[PDB]
């Protein structure tokens, strides 16, 4: 198993979240609003989904990935969360903070 | 083993009533028959009972409206809508030509010019078959117009025949199991030292009639991700013992055959569900995902790899590709057929053997010795 | 496209509770299923993934042995069995679409829907 | 329930597909096509005008096809 | 025996023209040449005395009507007829890329579109050939138009020049003979102890001053009946005592080639008049008319049936049809050459061997048993 | 008489027939075919007429054959 | 060699995303990111990143023009030229489905109707590759094109879609070169007292990330004077020391490949540069100039001409042309390698050996008679 | 200096030619074409004219290529 | 389509003369190069013959081993060397062309110029 910790939790806004272990690439950044489902922003740390802005973006490494914001919009609050999807199956979510 | 089927004839059953439309008299026959009817059914001279089809009539047009007009010294045609509407007309009869005009008489496969498929499905439509036999060849008209034959017939007596040779199939739904083969062998460090066979009867298997058919050639097979659409015309059939080979391969009912030889190379095979890998010598055998690059590395043998999760095999420079259909794979783990036989004395040449045959060999070779 | 799922209300701890997850729109016999359940204003967290085929199963490991998850695909829905439920377990789950088709390996969650909830 | 199946022998190296079905080609039915087409002799009709230039071109054009088979008639097919 | 023919380049001298054309100043002199006539001989800077044509002449249609028009800023044209005769011309130099975008330069056979039938032979006629040659191509334009290459020479200079090449034929009327083989084999009734060949001399043969051709590729000839219209870039020569093989097998003048196994197929050959069935094992080999179904009933070994009133030849499963030609058969009752070998010591494995060879093996293998 | 003629050896089990013509292929004969091409710079008239329409497609379709044969030529063939 | 090579499936990469438009909800993905703009880069189901084009839009003209018209009973077209600019467009769709129908469902090569060299270029200018590969691509199209495949698709939801599948050359600029073989013998007088043994590595031999890579099948590979345009799918790697063999054959560090016969045939092979010419027996070798006949007459053995003043070379009745380039030839001055061994003793039979292989069967059979 | 060299060695008579340049096939890269049609029911208009002779004739063509490559569809490609 | 050469002049018997000659319009890299040289009123007699690529050479029989002839395709020009020149080579030399392309043997003469003379 791998431990997440994503930094700062219950905080231009960014995000940095650290592993336990050595993962290429395996990142997924969720954004969820207040009660409401949580749609997936970006995949694979750098390429984004369609129905999102060009405003975030995201930085990836070996040890450490980085979500960084353009500007923050008056629908862009919520709770943000990030996945691990390495070689086995057991998926970790982690902590999220409150923007 | 593609030299111990029969060669025959390809098309023996056109040019032979192309023929009887030869000798006088009998192409009036036809054109009686096709007196203000499309399609009827006629007798030949032959004794054969032929379908007949009138396709492009184009007298109703030349004869009855552009004949007696050019024929006057002071021609003078109304309008440029005729000349575009005649074109039309006038466009199929000329693809006949041309495309006859490069293959010398014998076209395959039939083009949509030739005959079409508004009006294939109404040459099967009135076959003197079953009614299993129509609904097959009635949804796979692009199968059926691949192996189908036209031969120039005649022109004679002011009209142009060709003849149109269908397929005909006899035997339906009967499992059809093909089996692929790759060159285990021994693994050494000192190359030269090791010797190894592979089975040579690679291809399709089914049932015809109580015995087996056996097609050596896997590229003249098609496939409907259930069906095969082979020709008996290139098989040799074997009798029904052949399935005991697979699984008990030192069965003494019915010997199975190989071939040796003293080289190996890292070959792979791309079976239906996955690859069979097979690298040996000094080569980096590896099957990696399409979203995950590497995820596996054989080792020295043979080796077995399912597509589910892996999409591209790749062995030394080379990278093959597995096809994607869905089933369930099997592994039957079991020990090397090669470690029985000794590398010292060993019929390392052979092309067409046997299991029989190099067991022969060997006993004969190294009970020789044991005299003295 | 969306997928609803149901079973909601209260058991006592010590009786079991089986909740299925309809579902329409996209071929259903193509994806896995996941399950993730999140407390009320807590953070979520990952039970269970069923494979498209259904031979491969991956239990939480904090939570394993008392779960059993089934698919079917004639009937296009997936549920989600459980027993000796916890008071741990008073959350609101979630069953979540994959966006990879016909592969083993999978990754992250695409479609969501409206959760039900236990206890 | 299940059409395709694999199974692989480790001990022979030797996978093998089964499940599928068959349609064999046992022997051929001859079907005979007519097509009819107009013979014409040669057309004596002359003129400058561009509609009749078109139909003049197109019939020699006719003609030659004809002609052309004609003599691909006389060699026997070679299968 | 594919293998034993040496290797050729297909279209080297055509390549060696285009070549030529490549080098400044030659171009122009191939218009010089062509001004105001379509046919002349021309000769060029390699030393040869090629033959050119000036094809579909698109100049004068273009450069003088429509291009002062569309180069005015207020073009009208006043007609649609003009249209479409402009349509029809520029429909031919389309085809002609389109056919070429393809073969990357290279075309086989050359199409009706490349050089036309109208124009082929006036090609033909001016050729540097006998009068005879000339009516030899001259009736057979449809086989001499699939032994033809084009290739693109030339764009430059503002003309468009595609090198044809036509083949010439030397040797006429020359009697061609081939023969077909069978895998005749021993019968037992317990398996894996019967023992057999077949020769593998297969093919046509033919006279070529003095001495005789022979090409062992069954299906790169054509034939009109008659004639056969082979290449002598596949085949190898032999000494002319080949002809003694057949008729005396054991003679010392010349060995055969044979090859052996110890396996057997019940596999028929459809020859030119009957097919030479041979069923062996435990196989139903039957000869059947279209009008009255069985006929005749095969016994084990080789056997032989005519095409007068056999119109359907049938062994196990698959159903070979047979030629419908019209000729005198014969039979030659000998008894097989199998019987005088040993099923006890036998060369079991050969793939290219002859009467010599095999008899040496046996010869060394018996008399080396024999010492002691 | 007669054209064609098999022998059948029941030693052998080879059948022959004899009776055939040879022509074989010995060399070949070059032969050059020219085509005359005009062509065109670039067409500077418009309208929004119909005939003058066809015309400037059909001079388009004619310069990109010439176009595309362009570059082909570069390449030796490769028989 | 061509049986040593695995099989693999030759478009399993296009069948896998043909797959992936049929589930539901896919091909409205397509359709919405074509809005408004004809090329664009898409991400589909699978994970992929294809690259898609509208081409041939179609809806525009129909739907708008001619819909309205003739769904009101008492139609009336104005004008005669609107018909044929229809036509016109009309005729590129009517053309796929004609490739399609005769095919049944895969293309090869794509013909210019399918994917236009207009479009094929602008399609290469977008793909993720380096600066050097498009060069490598965008200069020869019709060797490209000539690679490629095209699948039908889907036509669901009123959208018509066929994937075109591209070729990817990802090793450039390394040096290939190819060998030549021929069947050296030995001459006797006697016929049947001469052997030999021939070299089978013909082939292209070139690197590959630090190994060789080896292509058996001379024909599945082109040329343009300087590239090869090779594929890996039909090739099985080699260490990097074969290289060795062609200078060092009894080297002991890689044993070639030879195999073995006791027949000679006066077999040519043409090389790059002039021919392998080899005649034995009695035949008449030559070597002739296209302006002043013969200049040169072998004798018995391996001999080599070079295409410097050679136009034509003659063996038995066969005339082989020979290639035009220009390079520099040379002739390393050795012995023969086949008189180091005994005739006496040999195995004649052979198909696939090598130098340590047949040396071994002789170490053996002449020491095992040394006994006694 | 020099592309082409071709050396013949005596000894095991097999030549070699050096000097050519690779360009070998790897792997495929998947492009999707997408072609826009328009369907049409049926067309209840009739008409002795010419000109509309011809637009019914040719939409019936259109609708039959539609038609036939509907059930080609089914299939999966044989490769 | 024509070709010029240099080399004019007068000199005394023992000293050495290098005289070139270029060409233009013809594909100059795929012929071969001829000297001939003519007394004045006298007869044409031949001279040294160099190959189109360059390794192939044959001077007359006459006067052999005092020549040289060098050939550049890179400048497209045809340079010949002599040494030891005596009072029978007073005479008007000719750079002339071959008729045939890319053979390694020769046929004769097909574009002449006007040639230089020597002493
Ligand atoms: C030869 O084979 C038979 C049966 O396969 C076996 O009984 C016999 O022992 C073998 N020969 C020797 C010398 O072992
Ligand atoms: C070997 O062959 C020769 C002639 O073919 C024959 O005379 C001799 O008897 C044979 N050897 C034996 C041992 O019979
Ligand atoms: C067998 O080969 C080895 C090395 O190749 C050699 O030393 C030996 O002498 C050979 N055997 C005989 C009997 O000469």
């Amino acid at each position: 198993d791998i431990q997440m910790t994503q930094s700062p939790s219950s905080l231009r806004v960014t995000i940095t979240c650290q592993a336990s272990q050595d993962i290429k690439k395996y990142l997924n950044w969720y954004h969820q609003k207040p009660g409401k489902v949580p749609e997936l922003l970006m995949h694979d740390a750098s390429n984004l989904e369609t129905g999102v802005p060009s405003r975030f973006s995201g930085r990836g490494s070996g040890t450490d990935f980085t979500l960084t914001i353009s500007s923050l919009q008056p629908e862009d609050i919520g709770t943000y969360y990030c996945q691990q999807y390495d070689n086995l199956p057991p998926l970790t979510f982690g902590g999220g903070t409150k923007v | 083993l593609g030299f111990l089927l029969g060669v025959g004839s390809a098309c023996a059953s056109g040019i032979a009533v192309s023929k009887v439309l030869h000798l006088e008299g009998e192409v009036n026959k036809i054109k009686s028959a096709l007196l203000s009817t499309n399609k009827a059914v006629v007798s030949l001279s032959n004794g054969v009972s032929v379908l007949t089809i009138k396709v492009l009539d184009l007298k109703n047009y030349i004869d009855k409206q552009l004949l007696p007009i050019v024929n006057k010294q002071s021609c003078s045609i109304s309008n440029i809508e005729t000349v575009i509407e005649f074109q039309q007309k006038n466009n199929r009869l000329l693809e006949i030509t041309r495309e006859f005009s490069v293959n010398a008489g014998v076209t395959t496969p039939v083009s949509t010019y030739m005959l079409t498929n508004s009006e294939l499905l109404s040459l099967i439509n009135d076959m003197p078959i079953t009614n299993d036999q129509k609904k097959l060849m009635s949804s796979n008209v692009q199968i059926v117009r691949q192996q189908s034959y036209s031969i120039m017939s005649i022109i004679k007596e002011e009209v142009l025949a060709y003849v149109v040779q269908l397929p005909l199939y006899g035997v339906i739904d009967t499992p059809c199991w093909k089996l692929h083969t790759s060159p285990l062998c021994t693994t050494n460090t000192k190359e030269g030292s090791n010797i190894c066979l592979t089975r040579t009867d690679r291809g399709w298997y089914c049932d015809n009639a109580g015995s087996v058919s056996f097609f050596p050639q896997a590229e003249t097979c098609k496939v409907q991700s259930n069906r095969v659409f082979c020709d008996t015309m290139n098989s040799l059939t074997l009798p029904s013992e052949v399935n005991l080979c697979n699984i008990d391969i030192f069965n003494p009912k019915y010997d199975c055959k190989i071939m040796t030889s003293k080289t190996d190379v890292s070959s792979s095979v791309i079976t239906s569900l996955g690859a069979i890998v097979s690298c040996y010598g000094k080569t980096k055998c590896t099957a990696s995902n399409k979203n995950r690059g590497i995820i596996k590395t054989f080792s020295n043998g043979c080796d077995y790899v399912s597509n589910k999760g892996v999409d591209t095999v790749s062995v030394g420079n080379t990278l093959y590709y597995v096809n994607k259909q869905e089933g369930k794979s099997l592994y039957v783990k079991g020990e090397p057929i090669i470690n029985f036989y000794d590398p010292l004395v060993f019929p390392s040449s052979e092309f067409d053997a046997s299991i029989s045959q190099v067991n022969e060999k060997i006993n004969q070779s190294l009970a020789f010795i044991r005299k003295s | 496209v969306q997928l609803v799922e149901s079973g909601g209300g209260v058991v006592q701890p010590g009786r079991s509770l089986r909740l299925s997850c309809a579902a329409s729109g996209f071929s259903f016999s193509h994806y896995a299923m996941h399950w993730v359940r999140q407390a009320p204003g807590k953070g979520l967290e990952w039970v269970a993934v069923i494979s498209y085929d259904g031979e491969n199963t991956y239990y939480a490991d904090s939570v394993k042995g008392r779960f059993s998850i089934s698919r079917d695909n004639s009937k296009n829905t997936v549920s989600l069995q459980m027993n000796s439920l916890r008071p741990e377990d008073t959350a609101l789950y979630y069953c979540a679409r994959d966006r990879i088709v016909d592969d083993y390996y999978y990754y992250g969650m695409d479609v969501w829907g409206q959760g039900a909830t236990v206890t | 329930s299940q059409n395709i199946t694999e199974e692989f022998y480790q001990s022979t190296c030797s996978a093998v597909s089964k499940g599928y079905l068959s349609a064999l080609r046992t022997g051929w039915y001859t079907s005979v096509i007519t097509i009819e087409l107009s013979n014409i002799k040669e057309n004596k009709c002359n003129g400058t005008d561009a509609k009749v230039k078109l139909i003049k071109q197109e019939l020699d054009k006719y003609k030659n096809a004809v002609t052309e088979l004609q003599l691909l008639m006389q060699s026997t097919p070679a299968c």
